[PDB]
């Protein structure tokens, strides 16, 4: 099973196609990409039927002998893709799987894909099974440190010369969007012909594009200055953003400060964000939030975004958009019992 | 024979109002021709998302030649303009009643053009594809003929899969400016010799929500109701106003115990004819933020500037307890209301309940 | 559809009338869910609709006793709602009417039976009435009703409203132990949860409810005296949410009861929580959870679809500023 | 005789709490001024069609077209028994017509046999289906002389502007609680019955405005109990109580008792209370004390087996109290329904008063 | 042999009152032949939905030619403005037994005009128009063909889905001022001769709520029960609501706190049978003119001069704050009403307790 990055299949595609190709992962373009490149190069041998089909642990054993059926009477070239669980596999899934990977042979080319499987979920039947036919495809969101060079990368094959504070400025707007940071420099490569993208130009473009995530709201809403929030909340109905998702979206991070706040002397702050799995820079600007809003200050936020949740469920259109700005406006400011 | 927003329809890269960095981007590629097989325009309903792609299909497809800068004269961009161009098949998932549904349309694809130099496909809210037709577009886009571009366009990005984003170049149009507007409204009532008063494309800069396109067919109506001009009147018939709102100067007259005034100012809202109880809301939105003023200063949004001193000044010359106390009234009155004898008549007393539990001069009696 | 015992007393003197000729052609039944609401009609239509009674039942032979084992009799008429709509139809009273102005196929008595006549359209009230008015000899008629009040007060006048009352609660706890195996403290508590019902108590337990029941008196054992009532979440937040608030506003309903030295409790199931818990939160403090406990378990079940978890998380929070001293708790409106 | 027939108005002299809109057919018929079309609106029940009728019956008369029509001659006693040949009825909320009104309406512009008018009396007007419907419109804006038209309908909101423009409607009032159990009794009285005082209360208040179905109730009233309109025998049809519960209830919750006032509301539950109806109770007590305290021969009639309980209050509850008390109950009964359960409701509400009682419980540790 | 609600019957663009702003707009177009495809008209019922988008159908088949000014007298403005029309489908979408529901009657659509230029399709609102007939619209709208247009109605333009307000040419009609109702009936009632008592006609003015097709229903009830005269006793009694004396005393008798006039004054209205909701209104409206007389002596209205003498002694004599509590007591009474055991018994209670709340004096006790 030749493990490897999603730069490396256009290559090992070109030696030979394989029995079955894995793409475990959580990046959705990375994941398109090389079962894009699998088929591609599938479809060019004779692969005509293609086929999908998505293992849940609520499978029935009745519907995994009815797609053998399907696959064993079909006489030529087909493929199929199975697609994984979002947790994973399961211990009755690894039998379907199993009992699948006996289903395979030169005409029937598989492609499983999900996340990445834990080292456990590796040593089961299934996955040893093609463990010697097959190749896994890694993908997954590059980390911190090379989101930077994978943008470099396919900078540097679009023939750009991305500049390092650029490609950084690029990276904190759209972070882990990969699918973004392509299109990005796809246009970016529209806007200058040139095709050399230094700071002041990304720069300019970025900011004049104005595309602003309803998180970029939160995050100016914790704790930082409104007047900024304000701007972002009044140019996020420009971007035609329904309220009631940004409200699941206030919420979200509201209530997860709640229950932080709430545990002061129950475990240092440090192990606290690992447990909740967000803290994923957030942390420095969880706890800036954390330290300049009251036990009470918390609360009031959420009686508000209660009313507005109910205001804009009852009327069924009263206008939440104001309660919003007045939501926005109490995460800042000492609050009064009135 | 012209209404506005018929005869403003932009007919150049050049006149669209500023969408710069969307226009410069295909205008350069335009130019070194460089176009990619599909172009997925988003934003709110309402910003030109098929304007522009007319446009750059106007672009691809002059009889002059590939450019950013088409003429509008030969039989390519007057067609395309029109919408009847052989080549610039336009479909709309949004309809329930087309004839030959996408399926079938998008199944002589890789037939060559009839004219002009590409064949077009534009699709308005490909969002809205049954998914028998939208799988089509999916297989044409993994490998489209050279001949063929699809300049798809959509209100929700999000509901598209990663298979078509992925195989698209997104543009995201944003909204206008509401200055950006008006000075826009502004210049076109000038050029075409029609009255209007400042006032008046306000309150219909507001009233368009970010776009042009509608803003033009709010001013043809409101040409068409105040015969002729664009006055604050007229605009105010349809479009709910600002200007003659008291909801500042109530307060302050409120608080300055003045009922000559403070009835006056009522009586002149109604005349407008006021939704009464979003008054009682304007105010009771007002007395809260200037309660949040005097706890920390930087309350002052990102519109309160006009009114910037007016709020200031009662900040810090009325009393929190006092604020408290009116912010009270008026509450009370606002639930008050759709049970008194007649809505204005609530708002009128609740704010004589002010007047006659006001702080300093309250009402005398022998 | 159980013939349970407490059944028969009412359906002892109801067959007596029958017999002695003192039969109402119209009968509505008021009885609360599970109450056996739904045997007794069926029991009384059996015993006039025999061809050779043995006294106070059937004989099983008879060509009406073997149609009715058959189920399909030409003098029995089922007057379900229209199957999809939560309503009954102006038309299928009209249909029944008109059914029985000819001639009884078997010759004899014919009767009528209504699900719930409280569920019908305003005209289909009407459209019953003047039958009624104009009784084609011999026949009989059975409505039933939850809430008799809700129904027209010219037509309950018609018919002999019949209170089908909740038995004596050591005949129906003996009962229940037979049908579930439990705590006899907790198949008091399931009764009472039940306003006296047997069969609603019953059927509190065949689910796992119960046990997701018992997963909420150890949460708030815990919150009560700790003052975090914020743990409750994970045993509230649920789809079951608005029957599980129910339940926790019978266990602040007892406290309240308990200050003022009220014998009943509903909860005798954990009479040590609505002690401490009465103990822990004075009378005033108690109305006021009481209260959004209740308006909030009412949005849950109206509004379409708000977050449950962000409403009971405002509810819960909100608790505990009751709690704290100083501050000053709501008062109903309007 | 069963009165709910025996007293059909057989005058607008004997109709009862209609007084303007008959005010103005008296004067309409008396000076002759009688428009094309008159359209009777209000909710099912109230007379409508009865006052149609009486509409007729001072038109066809032999004596002449007056507001007092004989109720002897040969037409009016044709028109009472509702079979008269002008006076022609049309229910259009049925699906059996013999000649649906199109066919009826298309011998509009024939003349009357007996009688000066030709009368056209339809029910629920607006029901009517859509070819008849315009064949009026014909005739509404040019009819002929002897035609008259009497439509009724329990919507005027679905009649189109069309009909709604070209007739001059009236509105039938609903009739107030009193005004229905002072016409019962005049009944009663006249007609040598044995009647209570509760009864009558229990009787009109049933009957939701209609005198109409008030009498047909009073007449069930008479059938299942003796032949006496009794409180047992009424308030055996409708439910209610029959007991001092209401009362003790009260008594309990205003010394602060709460164990009683809980222990009564349990007892209550076990004889199958409507809760609704005992909140009901209570807020009329807590009225007519409060009337009591202000002019004490507020105590009525068949409140006497109350009064002195009803008068001890009267002089021991301070009225500023008992304002709180019946505030307190009556937003109870607006959230009764919002209460998981019925009886909680009306829990949540006593102990609401027994706590919002002044020298009542209070707080501990 | 004529009510008024017929006889004044709008005739003509002209004769319809106060919404110029919808009157200009239909003008232009008529004028100049902008015809929209489909034409939707809001607001609540009784202003001239209906009654507006007759005139334009009026002028839409006139023979005269499409007109703003249509002629009285040919056979297409006569048939119209009796209901009567070949080609004027008038539909009313809340009717459960129609010969054939929207869907069949849409289903002709694509055919011909009879007599008529244009095939008009009144439908009174259609946000009530069952699912099934209700994508024939959209169908039929989507692509509309030149003889076919819509005149769309409706209470309530939000239940109404956006794909279907984006095509048709909205127009709110707001409900009429009071005392531009109670003008009109003045000069009405002017010119056809009639006498009339000035605080009858605000009464009528009020009555019917800014619906003038109403309002004079209500005149010629008035007129039929008043005998030729249309006098506050004869129209106070419609309404069941107090002549302002009956009113005035009751207010009275509260403010000096004597109960037994006050239950007198109650019992005695219940002699001519009242509306115990109006009783409540009359009394607050008129604590609510005593208010406003405390701040302006001058706020009294013209026909109150009746009551002048005893509005004005009160205003003198009765503390502002005392007046609040009056008119606060009588509101809440009012939200409690229907909640009240009878609606007469609100009204006492609600009063009792004004008496045992007095301020100067009120209800004792040992
Ligand atoms: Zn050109
Ligand atoms: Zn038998
Ligand atoms: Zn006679
Ligand atoms: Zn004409």
């Amino acid at each position: 099973m030749i493990r490897l990055y999603p730069e490396q299949l256009r290559a090992q595609l070109n030696e030979g196609l394989r029995a079955a190709y894995l793409l475990l992962g959580n990046d959705p373009l990375l994941l398109q990409e090389s079962q894009d490149a699998v088929r591609q190069v599938a479809a060019a041998q004779g692969f005509e039927e293609h086929h999908t089909f998505s293992i849940d642990p609520n499978t029935d054993w009745n519907a995994i002998f009815s797609l053998c059926q399907a696959m064993s009477l079909f006489a030529s070239r087909q493929t199929l893709l199975l697609l994984l669980p979002e947790n994973g596999p399961n211990a009755a899934i690894n039998e379907q799987l199993l009992t699948l990977t006996g289903l395979l042979h030169d005409d029937l080319l598989l492609i499983v894909r999900g996340n990445k499987l834990s080292k456990a979920q590796e040593n089961a039947a299934w996955f040893t099974a093609l463990a010697n036919r097959s190749v896994q495809v890694t993908c997954q969101t590059p980390e911190q440190a090379q989101l930077p060079r994978w943008v470099a990368a396919r900078a540097k094959q679009l023939n750009l010369e991305l500049d390092d504070a650029a490609n950084q400025v690029l990276c904190y707007c759209y972070e882990g969007n990969l699918l973004a940071l392509a299109q990005a420099l796809e246009r970016l490569s529209l806007l200058w012909p040139d095709g050399k993208l230094t700071l002041p130009r990304v720069e300019q473009a970025v900011n004049d594009a104005a595309h602003f995530t309803p998180f970029h709201w939160v995050d100016a809403l914790l704790m930082g200055k409104s007047k900024r929030a304000l701007h972002i909340l009044q140019q996020l109905r420009l971007e035609g953003s329904e309220p009631v998702i940004l409200l699941r979206t206030l919420q979200r991070e509201l209530l997860l400060l709640v229950n932080l706040k709430r545990q002061s002397a129950h475990t240092p702050l440090r192990a606290l964000f690992d447990k909740h799995r967000v803290w994923q820079n957030r942390r420095g600007m969880m706890g800036e939030a954390l330290n300049r809003l009251s036990q009470t200050q918390l609360r009031q936020a959420v009686q508000l975004l209660t009313r507005t949740e109910l205001t804009l469920k009852q009327d069924y259109g009263q206008s939440v958009w104001a309660e919003l700005e007045g939501l926005s406006l109490l995460l800042c400011h000492k609050p009064l019992a009135d | 024979y012209q209404v506005l927003a018929r005869k403003w329809r932009p007919q150049t890269f050049a006149d669209v109002v500023g969408q710069e960095h969307v226009l410069t981007a295909l205008a350069n590629g335009l130019s070194l021709g460089r176009i990619h097989h599909a172009y997925l325009f988003s934003g709110t309903r309402g910003v030109g998302k098929t304007s522009i792609a007319r446009l750059l299909a106007k672009g691809l497809n002059c009889e002059t030649g590939i450019t950013a800068t088409p003429c509008g004269v030969c039989d390519n961009c007057r067609e395309i303009e029109q919408g009847r161009f052989v080549d610039l098949i336009e479909i709309d998932a949004a309809s329930r009643t087309k004839v030959e549904d996408t399926r079938d349309l998008l199944d002589n694809v890789q037939y060559a053009p009839a004219r002009g130099r590409f064949k077009v496909y534009l699709i308005d809210e490909v969002h809205m594809l049954s998914r028998h037709s939208f799988n089509a577009l999916l297989k044409t886009l993994e490998e489209p003929p050279e001949h063929v571009k699809f300049l798809l366009a959509t209100t929700d990005p999000q509901k598209l899969p990663v298979t078509i984003l992925s195989r698209c170049l997104q543009f995201h149009l944003k909204a206008l400016d509401v200055e950006q507007i008006r000075h826009q409204l502004e210049h076109i009532l000038n050029e075409e010799h029609i009255a209007h008063e400042p006032r008046a494309l306000q309150l219909l800069a507001r009233a368009a929500e970010g776009s042009l396109r509608d803003a033009l067919s709010l001013t043809d109506q409101a040409i068409a109701s105040g015969d002729g001009q664009v006055s604050t009147q007229a605009v105010s018939a349809m479009l709910g106003t600002l200007d003659d709102d008291q909801a500042l100067s109530l307060v302050e007259a409120m608080v300055e115990a003045n009922g000559e005034r403070v009835m006056a100012l009522i009586n002149e809202a109604a005349a407008r004819g006021i939704e009464w109880e979003a008054l009682l809301v304007e105010m009771l939105g007002l007395l809260h933020r200037i309660a949040m003023v005097q706890l920390s200063p930087a309350a002052l949004g990102n519109d309160m500037a006009a009114i910037e001193l007016r709020m200031r000044e009662l900040a810090r010359t009325i009393p929190p307890t006092d604020i408290q106390l009116y912010y009270q009234t008026l509450l009370i009155g606002r639930k008050e209301l759709p049970y008194a004898p007649d809505r204005r008549m609530g708002v009128e007393m609740t704010l004589l309940r002010a007047l006659a539990f006001h702080p300093r001069m309250p009402l005398p009696e022998p | 559809m159980r013939w349970y015992p407490w059944l028969r007393p009412d359906f002892e003197k109801l067959v007596a009338s029958y017999q002695a000729g003192r039969g109402h052609h119209a009968l509505l039944i008021q009885a609360l869910p599970g109450m056996g609401d739904d045997a007794l009609i069926y029991a009384l239509s059996r015993y006039l609709l025999c061809q050779q009674p043995q006294g106070h039942k059937s004989c099983g032979h008879c060509r009406g006793c073997q149609l009715m084992q058959a189920g399909t009799h030409p003098d029995y008429y089922t007057l379900a709602p229209e199957k999809g709509k939560n309503t009954l139809g102006v038309d299928a009273v009209r249909e029944v009417t008109e059914k029985l102005n000819e001639h009884a196929r078997l010759g004899g008595a014919k009767v009528v039976w209504v699900t719930d006549a409280a569920l019908l359209t305003d005209a289909a009230a009407n459209a019953l009435l003047k039958t009624l008015e104009e009784p084609p000899a011999e026949t009989w008629f059975f409505l039933a009703t939850r809430e008799p009040e809700r129904l027209l007060a010219t037509l309950r006048s018609r018919c002999r409203l019949h209170y089908l009352a909740p038995p004596p609660e050591q005949y129906a706890v003996t009962w229940l132990s037979r049908e579930v195996t439990m705590s006899q403290d907790a198949l008091l508590a399931a009764l009472r949860l039940s306003a006296g019902s047997p069969g609603a108590a019953l059927a509190l337990f065949q689910g796992d409810n119960w046990q997701a029941r018992e997963t909420l008196c150890q949460a708030l054992a815990y919150s009560v005296p700790s003052g975090d009532w914020y743990s409750l979440l994970a045993a509230l937040n649920h789809e079951q949410a608005p029957a599980r608030l129910h339940w926790l506003a019978t266990l602040l309903m007892d406290a309240l009861k308990r200050h003022h030295g009220a014998a009943q409790v509903t909860n005798v199931d954990v009479p040590g929580l609505v002690a401490e818990l009465a103990n822990h939160l004075s009378p005033s403090r108690l109305q006021a959870i009481l209260g959004d406990v209740c308006h909030i378990r009412e949005q849950l079940m109206s509004v379409t679809g708000i977050n449950r978890e962000l409403l009971i998380t405002d509810l819960l929070l909100r608790i505990e500023h009751y709690l704290q001293p100083g501050v000053v708790l709501p008062v109903p409106h309007l």
